[PDB]
């Protein structure tokens, strides 16, 4: 271990004006100072529990304005332990120095640090709840008292048991028993019986309950004895209380709050900021009071629609969801604060308003949170469907002319596939949306201006799109805003480069452009206006590499999104490094060949090709619009 | 049917495969193959049977007996079978297909398996004759020109226009002129050149062919090795002289109006008598049988359920 | 009945601005009398002792009659219509009946005919000079889906100018290099273009050469060819001419 210790002790003497020029340079600015923020606290945490790195952060931790933290409390919430002696011992005092100046920003975060399954961040934040509260004035009793109500309500206990049922038949079949019936049945019945048959109106969550009961009692007797005929008892008595449920979850809608839990509605006027919308800058405006009644959205995940009453008289409306934790999306939104913050330097880009349009991420558990509801907003997709239906135009014709030219469409040679949907595509008119975007509008003066935020929102997003390595990009995962034309994205489920990866239809592409996009902008085509604002973003992204390459590297090798990269992809470490080794290829030119560095003219047009080639459009799933 | 001196087989998208006396205008009989759509047909020169080859699929059949069932069957290569060939004796079937594992197939005896496998990191994309059977011309997603020993791997891979996926290839029946296509819209022809060292053939250019704006899909000589035809997305085959490669005749679909473009992508060429007649794989619903040099239409024969996907032929022994 | 297009049909005597304004309120007074709505019947009288507010009800008075009118009574007004466009470019009524085009346009009536061609070019002619350039704009991209002509893309190019957008402007040169090919009159037109950008040869450059300030190449050029031209080709090169030698301290040569 010693020639790399002499190396790292060496390089710690480097390391020594790095932590100090980047304390003091800290101190001198604010906003860009981030990067700086996150480096120190990577060193810290990669090499911190030596006491001659702990001698040179340390005294800067301690001689730096707390407004440095408020910045990384989400980044820093993420590993609130940091596990490594000296290192978490310190960093859980670090967070009671915000766990003393600003509770009202940390208080979602300790309700979030509250249920962790393995021990050690449990401790952490039991600790810290503790030492808050005498320098917070209770204020954590209030806000965790209230935050219970919500996170039992979040996914309503009627949804899970009835999901948990429908999916045991489909675990316990052919041989694999335990995994349906065993696992899922009696402890479905138990978290009906305490829960929802208690903190939720007893005897109505009970109405389903009683019948899910006595399939319960068949399952209990199948789960120890092992008689097949308990199994097939079991199995038809659910089958039975299934069927009613499989009626009744297609048809509620909205529900009454304190029927939902009867301790939720009746919390009121609290000690708490609106749900980290809020920060310490302003005056608290406070959480006064709830909806009266919260709304199934009519999708396969059923997530509930809400408003809440802020004590300045604005309303906040938020959707309830949960199968994943929001925090892999909330550090998403938060770069798009640094390439904002890019934007708003150069005098150019700067003049010509341009952004990435961010949205309130608020994660409650590993499957759920708050999503904030934007206003004024129809999915591409629901757009076409409006057109086509209001005209009574065939909905889908494309793919029926398709099947009528061949229905061996899926297993043609590549050259037949293509000949195919050249057909089709030759057959159709392509310019549905752009139709609908004028006739919608209310006159040409107006109508021309939101032409040109349109193109220059979708510019901005080609870029950082095709950077991150971003896909599943069909019209039901895009957005647009109704009185700007800015376009807004709403999945990142996986971000980088595995959406080419996916086995059946892989997703062949850089960034989605397409031709009733394309004739939705000008009649010239992409030259001029939107190429030339992909050129001052890819030269601005060219320049500024220090600021979001440690942004990337810091989350993308992260110990614990390494088991969101398990959830989306694949140490993990590794394949982490190589997708910032592709980046930094991304970074030159040597994205399109290995050994080239080129100009951003001529990366762009390379890249617009890749993005037209029909090959890849017809190798994405019919599903994906690619007609479109 | 398989008697006459001049067979017509050919496949629809409907994939069921039609068999025509030539000189009748009627699918004297018919292989409803309606599980896999075509990807290469390949009647023996000799007039006695066909290997019938599709997505997953190649089966083994005679001409003379009606409607027939599959005397041998070969499957595992669980992709598009583009191209099909053999032993030239009639010992084995040759395939290449989109599998990594391109492959030699019993035609000596009854065997589903392979009797021999080619491997390469990209899947395999064309193929074609070559005189000796101790190598065959293999062509894949990698655009290279794998002519290849039987067992050594011993092997061209060449690539004359850059990276791009090679659509087909064929020999000089004499094997003095090879020709190379390319999803770019062109050929490129270069002199078969011979080694008895190792096992493998040699490669120098010859003629730069950028035939087509539209991908460039098949070549073909006929018989006399005196003309080599070149075939195309690009509705229509052009005649090249063996000599030097370039125009004698052009037979055309290329669209009255450009209210019906491809009224055909013509999925390659074949020919009849010595060098009287061209035929193509027209992409219409018409099999077309034509002439060569005057360039003229003959008969054409519209029995497929969907339009042509591959023409097959026998004017041989 | 008619009474309603008779008083667009005093087209044929309507001369001065207030003539035709005049004839637009007139006519919308018998567009509401006997319109298909109740509603507008009574709203009549308020539109007599209230124009501003009948400018308003005139686009619901007009679909509300213009429904009742076939092909002959819709020829007949269509004509009244055109002419008061066709007659002369009064701002006034011109933006108005523009709006009410657009206004058929969002409808499912379709576009009022003015003049065959759903009057595509009037329209256009009439909103450019009324200096409304985004509605200008709009007929021109109208104009490109009915095929393109090198002259479209000189016209379209000024209105992007006229609503200061250089990089649509590009765009159009951009276009015109690879949809039309190196067409030989736009490859021209490469020196027709107000920038540097790499009596037409002579003051035809110098337009630029003082722009860019080549001073030197630019004192010579002027030295030149003021002593060689004798016309109003003087005159007009004179401010680059008085510009070089005032660039290059020339006080004699610069009077």
């Amino acid at each position: 271990k010693k020639v790399t210790e002499d190396l790292s002790k060496t390089l710690l003497m480097y390391t020594v004006p790095a932590v100090q020029g980047f304390f003091r340079s800290i101190s001198l600015s604010r906003g860009n100072n981030l990067q700086d923020t996150l480096r120190v606290l990577t060193l810290w945490f990669d090499y911190g529990h030596w006491p001659d790195v702990n001698e040179a952060l340390v005294e800067g931790v301690k001689a730096i304005q707390i407004d440095t933290w408020l910045q990384v409390i989400p980044q820093l919430i993420a590993r609130i332990d940091t596990p490594r002696p000296l290192v978490g011992r310190l960093i859980h005092q670090l967070l009671t120095d915000i766990g003393r100046y600003h509770p009202q920003a940390l208080i979602y975060p300790l309700t979030v640090a509250s249920k962790s399954t393995t021990t050690a961040r449990h401790n952490a934040a039991n600790k810290i709840l503790k030492n808050m509260c005498e320098h917070s004035n209770t204020l954590v009793q209030q806000a965790m008292m209230v935050s219970e109500e919500l996170i039992r309500v979040a996914i309503l206990w009627h949804e899970m048991w009835h999901e948990g049922l429908e999916e045991a038949s489909r675990l316990y079949f052919g041989e694999r028993n335990v995994k349906g019936m065993f696992e899922v049945l009696e402890p479905l019945h138990a978290m009906m019986e305490r829960g929802p048959q208690t903190l939720k109106e007893t005897s109505f969550n009970q109405a389903y309950g009683r019948d899910l009961m006595e399939a319960q009692e068949w399952c209990r007797k199948y789960m120890k004895s092992g008689n097949v005929k308990d199994l097939t008892q079991a199995w038809d008595l659910y089958y039975h209380v299934f069927r009613r449920i499989s009626k009744q979850l297609p048809q509620l809608t909205s529900l009454e709050l304190q029927y939902v839990s009867p301790k939720l509605l009746m919390c009121r006027d609290l000690e708490l900021a609106v749900p980290g919308t809020y920060d310490p800058n302003q005056p608290i405006i406070r959480i006064q009071s709830i909806a009266p009644s919260l709304q199934v959205i009519t999708s396969k995940q059923r997530p509930r629609k809400l408003t809440l009453m802020g004590s300045n008289g604005h309303e906040f409306v938020f959707l309830l969801k949960g199968h994943e934790d929001l925090r892999q999306d909330e550090r998403v939104m938060q770069l798009f604060g640094l390439v904002n913050t890019l934007l708003a330097n150069d005098p150019t880009s700067l003049r010509k308003n341009l952004s990435i349009q961010r949205y309130a991420v608020i994660p409650l558990s590993t499957n759920s949170g708050l999503i904030g509801w934007v206003p004024h907003c129809d999915t591409l997709h629901a757009l076409i469907r409006d057109y086509r239906e209001k005209k009574k135009i065939l909905l889908n014709i494309e793919h029926r002319i398709m099947l009528r030219m061949a229905p061996d469409y899926d297993h043609l040679t590549l050259m037949q596939k293509v000949e195919v949907f050249e057909h089709a595509v030759n057959n159709t008119a392509g310019d549905d949306l752009a139709k609908l975007l004028w006739l919608k509008s209310p006159s040409s003066e107006v109508w021309f201006d939101r032409r040109t935020n349109y193109t220059r929102s979708l510019a901005v997003m080609s870029m950082v799109g095709y950077i991150l390595g971003l896909g599943d990009r069909h019209p039901s995962n895009l957005m647009l805003d109704r009185l700007s034309g800015k376009i807004l994205h709403i999945d990142f489920g996986d971000c980088f480069e595995v959406a080419m990866t996916r086995e059946k239809f892989p997703e062949k592409i850089p960034f989605r452009l397409t031709r009733m996009l394309t004739n939705a902008m000008e009649v010239t085509g992409l030259d001029g206006n939107y190429r030339i604002t992909c050129h001052t973003v890819m030269e601005v992204l060219r320049e500024h590499k220090d600021s979001v390459m440690a942004v990337l590297e810091a989350f993308v090798y992260d110990p614990l999104l390494n088991w969101r990269l398990m959830d989306t992809n694949t140490a993990l470490n590794k394949k982490a490094i190589q997708i910032i080794n592709r980046v930094r290829d991304k970074l030159t030119g040597r994205d399109f060949s290995h050994d080239d560095t080129l100009d951003v003219p001529t990366q762009v047009e390379l890249l617009i090709k890749q993005a037209t080639s029909h090959e890849n459009l017809c190798q994405c799933y019919i599903g994906w619009c690619p007609f479109w | 049917v398989g008697s006459d001196p001049v067979i017509l087989a050919t496949a629809g998208y409907d994939h069921t495969v039609r068999f025509w006396q030539a000189h009748s205008g009627i699918c004297t009989r018919t292989v409803q193959h309606q599980d896999s759509q075509v990807n290469a047909l390949e009647v023996t020169p000799d007039r006695s049977m066909i290997a019938a080859a599709g997505y997953q699929h190649i089966r083994m059949y005679d001409l003379n007996s009606n409607n027939p069932n599959p005397i041998i069957s070969y499957d595992g290569v669980n992709k598009n079978i583009a191209s099909v060939g053999f032993h030239e004796d009639g010992r084995w079937m040759y395939t290449g297909g989109e599998d990594c594992t391109a492959r030699i197939w019993d035609l000596r005896s009854r065997n589903l398996q392979c009797q021999r496998i080619f491997q390469v990191n990209a899947p395999i994309n064309c193929v074609c004759l070559h005189p000796n059977q101790a190598e065959l011309i293999v062509g894949d997603q990698s655009g290279a020109i794998h002519i290849w020993d039987l067992k050594t791997d011993h092997n061209e891979q060449l690539i004359p226009e850059p990276e791009v996926s090679i659509t087909s290839a064929h020999i000089d029946p004499d094997a003095s002129y090879m020709a190379a296509v390319n999803s770019t819209g062109n050929c490129y022809v270069w002199n078969l050149t011979g080694g008895i060292g190792d096992e493998v053939t040699q490669l120098i250019p010859k003629t730069k062919i950028p035939a087509h704006t539209r991908y460039a899909l098949q070549c073909r000589f006929s018989p006399d090795s005196t003309l080599l035809a070149t075939c195309s997305a690009d509705q229509t085959c052009k005649i090249w002289r063996t000599s030097n490669f370039s125009l004698m005749t052009e037979l055309s679909i290329k669209s009255g109006n450009p209210g019906e473009s491809s009224r055909g992508w013509m999925w390659g060429c074949a020919f009849s008598g010595d060098s009287q007649y061209i035929v193509t794989a027209s992409s219409d619903n018409l099999a077309r049988l034509w002439c060569v040099e005057t360039g003229e239409i003959k008969r054409e024969y519209g029995g497929h359920q969907k339009a042509v996907v591959c023409l097959a032929f026998n004017d041989s022994v | 009945s008619t009474i309603n297009l008779q008083k667009a049909w005093g087209a044929a005597r309507r001369v001065s601005k207030d003539d035709w304004l005049e004839w637009l309120r007139r006519l919308s007074l018998e567009l509401l009398k006997d319109s298909s709505s109740p509603s507008l019947r009574s709203c009549w009288a308020l539109a007599q002792a209230y124009n501003p507010m009948a400018r308003d009800l005139f686009n619901a008075a007009f679909v509300s009659c213009w429904s009742e009118l076939n092909e002959d009574q819709q020829d007949e007004l269509i004509r009244s219509i055109e002419l008061a466009l066709t007659s002369q470019d009064i701002a006034e009524v011109t933006q108005t009946l523009l709006n009410l085009a657009e206004f058929m346009e969002h409808s499912d009536k379709g576009p009022l005919p003015l003049r065959d061609d759903n009057g595509i070019v009037l329209l256009g002619e009439r909103a450019a000079k009324c200096r409304a350039y985004a509605k200008a704009l709009h007929y021109k991209e109208l104009e490109f889906q009915k095929g393109p002509t090198p002259a479209i893309l000189e016209s379209l190019i000024s209105i992007n100018n006229k609503l200061q957008q250089p990089e649509a402007a590009a765009g159009v040169l951009e276009y015109a290099m690879k949809h039309f090919g190196e067409l030989e009159i736009q490859a021209t037109w490469y020196e027709k273009l107000h920038e540097w950008e790499d009596p037409e040869l002579m003051l035809g450059r110098m337009r630029c050469l003082e722009a860019l300030g080549e001073w030197g190449q630019l004192h010579q050029q002027c030295c030149e060819k003021w002593t060689l031209v004798n016309d109003e080709t003087q005159a007009k090169m004179a401010r680059m001419a008085a510009a070089a030698a005032w660039g290059l301290g020339q006080w004699d040569s610069m009077e």
